[PDB]
């Protein structure tokens, strides 16, 4: 019930500004901690800013701070980024999400910033640290197995997160704080964390299981930042062949 | 409802207290009202109570929250303030961002102005934070919360650790006796900071984290903030206290004199450097008041109806 609409899609030219809305609309109304996510044609999901601690108005990553201008209207639930100074580069998939634990904040609870819901993405087009296999595969029925690795800061301190995107389509929560799984997201995948690594076992492989998997953890480093993988793209083989005698 | 007061609406919180915006039923105005539960109190709590309305009662400036009145029941305080139409400072940087140099420059003097003053009478706010600095209907700066507030001599060194941890001074996190105005000055340079750019410059997942990025010392000056204004905020977030530009140096500093000649801001900090309304008077005889209880209410500091009712109708 409860979903985010974002603005359409736009072409900028290059030195202008963009806005791009998020209306909350659905379900439990009232307070929540959208972040804004973007992904460039073909590439992988980038942190770009929002709403991350009890203590600021604002979290920017250091890459968008100078440029990333990200507001929130309380009273129509929409929550607003703005980014200036267009660049070719820039041209990319604006998704805004929200952080699934707001509700315990209380500056001792350590969010796990998983991503809850997302929005369908709003594209804008400039005219005129995780690390993660870019692919992997297996035939069907196999237990597939994509690496995470990371640093003291982020996996060593934080709880990883996993995400599956399937084309045009906003990334899914796929794993959350390490094992667990939203409703949903059937017990054939499971993650594990140990020490700075993480680790999707996607077992009894399926044709449908064709999608980008993104791994993610905060960074303690800086002001905080959520970090994500590069991604890996696993694709389902055909079966292997058939001994006819048995 | 309560007294002389009907209760609109909870507009915040506080600690052990909920703040509700009311109605005075003689003068039709808008006041804050903080409602606090006795019954989850301790004898060190009550204290801070009757510090934070004794130190509200010596501080009559134009960029603070006017206390109006104290009500006291067997299970009940509330304490009774001008209503800040405009709300948080925070609220309005989560509405539209970053202010701009300008803009900022106008809110900081406003903002020291009062801190000034709160110094001058040898008081220490170590609560300064966003949602502490209050704008009013015209969107001028009214300082509030003095519950952390304390009374200082100067050259004293106090051995109270608090105020908001984002704003709070490194020595305060190591438990260091310190000097009351340094840590107000640590406090207005992250004020300045979250006013330009949006954003604090020491912020973590928790306090842990946060307190780690406070004692380094370290944050970034973002490219639109200019080379005067990074040179006021790098001389006021220094670690060692002494090394700290001090309240007078602030006022004069190259970002602070920049723009248009302000010598509205100079004849307010030069006050800090240290009638009665006969017509209201009139008015309140009428209403079934006395005139020399009412004055005598005024001379006592008592902070009662008739205190309430003068200074709500002076506006
Ligand atoms: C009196 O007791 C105390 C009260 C306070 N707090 C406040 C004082 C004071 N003083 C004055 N004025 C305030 C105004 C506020 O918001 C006004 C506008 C709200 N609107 C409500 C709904 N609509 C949708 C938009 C905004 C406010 O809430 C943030 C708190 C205020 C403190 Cl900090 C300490 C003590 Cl001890």
């Amino acid at each position: 019930e409860v979903q985010l609409v974002q603005s359409g899609a736009g072409v900028k030219k290059p030195g202008s500004s963009v806005k791009v809305s998020c209306k909350s609309s659905g379900g439990t109304s009232g307070s929540s901690a959208v972040s804004w996510i973007r992904q460039a044609p073909g590439q992988g999901v980038e942190w770009m800013g929002g709403i991350t601690s009890i203590f600021g108005p604002a979290n920017y990553a250091q890459k968008f701070q100078d440029r990333l201008k990200i507001t929130a209207d309380k009273a129509t639930n929409t929550v607003y980024m703005e980014l200036s100074g267009l660049t070719f580069e820039d041209t990319a998939v604006y998704y805004c999400a929200r952080v699934g634990d707001y509700n315990f904040w209380n500056g001792h609870y350590r969010s796990g910033y998983y991503f809850d819901l997302w929005g369908r993405g709003t594209l804008v087009t400039v005219s005129s640290v995780l690390t993660q296999p870019p692919s992997a595969s297996g035939t069907p029925g196999q237990r597939v197995t994509i690496s995470c690795s990371g640093s003291s800061s982020n996996i060593g301190s934080n709880t990883v997160n996993w995400y599956q995107q399937l084309p045009g389509t906003a990334p899914k929560l796929l794993i959350y704080s390490n094992t667990q799984r939203p409703s949903g997201v059937p017990d054939r995948f499971s993650g594990s964390k140990s020490a700075t690594s993480a680790s999707l076992a996607i077992s009894g492989l399926q044709s449908e299981d064709e999608a980008d998997y993104y791994c993610a953890a905060w960074d303690d480093s800086l002001n905080g930042h959520v970090v994500f993988g590069g991604g890996t793209k696993v694709t389902v083989l055909g079966a292997a062949a058939e001994n006819l005698y048995f | 409802r309560i007294g002389y007061y009907e209760i609109d609406r909870t507009i915040g919180k506080g600690n052990f207290a909920v703040v509700k915006r009311a109605t005075h039923l003689v003068t039709k105005a808008k006041v804050a009202i903080k409602i606090i539960d006795k019954t989850q109190l301790d004898e060190e709590n009550l204290k801070k109570i009757f510090r934070e309305v004794q130190i509200m009662k010596m501080l009559s400036h134009p960029h603070i929250i006017r206390l109006y009145q104290v009500m006291e029941t067997e299970r009940m305080i509330y304490l009774v303030t001008e209503y800040a139409s405009g709300g948080e400072i925070f609220d309005h940087l989560v509405a539209h961002g970053r202010m701009a140099e300008k803009e900022a420059r106008r809110k900081f003097k406003q903002i020291v102005t009062a801190v000034y003053f709160c110094h001058s009478r040898n008081i220490v706010h170590r609560d300064l934070k966003a949602e502490n600095l209050l704008l009013d209907a015209n969107l001028n700066i009214k300082i509030a919360d003095f519950g952390f507030s304390n009374l200082f001599t100067p050259g004293q060194l106090l051995k109270t650790w608090c105020g908001s941890p984002p704003y709070a001074a490194p020595e305060l996190f190591e438990g260091k006796e310190y000097d009351g105005p340094k840590v107000d000055i640590w406090s207005l340079g992250v004020v300045l900071y979250v006013l330009v750019c949006g954003a604090l410059p020491f912020d973590g997942s928790t306090l842990q984290n946060l307190r780690a990025r406070v004692l380094s010392g370290k944050f970034r000056i973002p490219f639109f903030m200019s080379t005067e204004c990074e040179h006021l905020i790098r001389h006021m977030l220094v670690l060692d206290p002494n090394k700290r530009l001090s309240m007078e140096q602030i006022c004069k500093h190259k970002w602070m004199k920049l723009g248009d000649a302000d010598p509205n801001f100079d004849r307010l900090i030069a006050e800090s450097q240290q009638p009665l309304n006969e017509d209201v008077l009139l008015a309140m005889e009428d209403m079934g008041l006395d005139k020399e209880q009412t004055l005598q209410s005024l001379r006592s500091d008592a902070y009662d109806h008739y205190s309430a009712i003068y200074s709500l109708l002076c506006d």
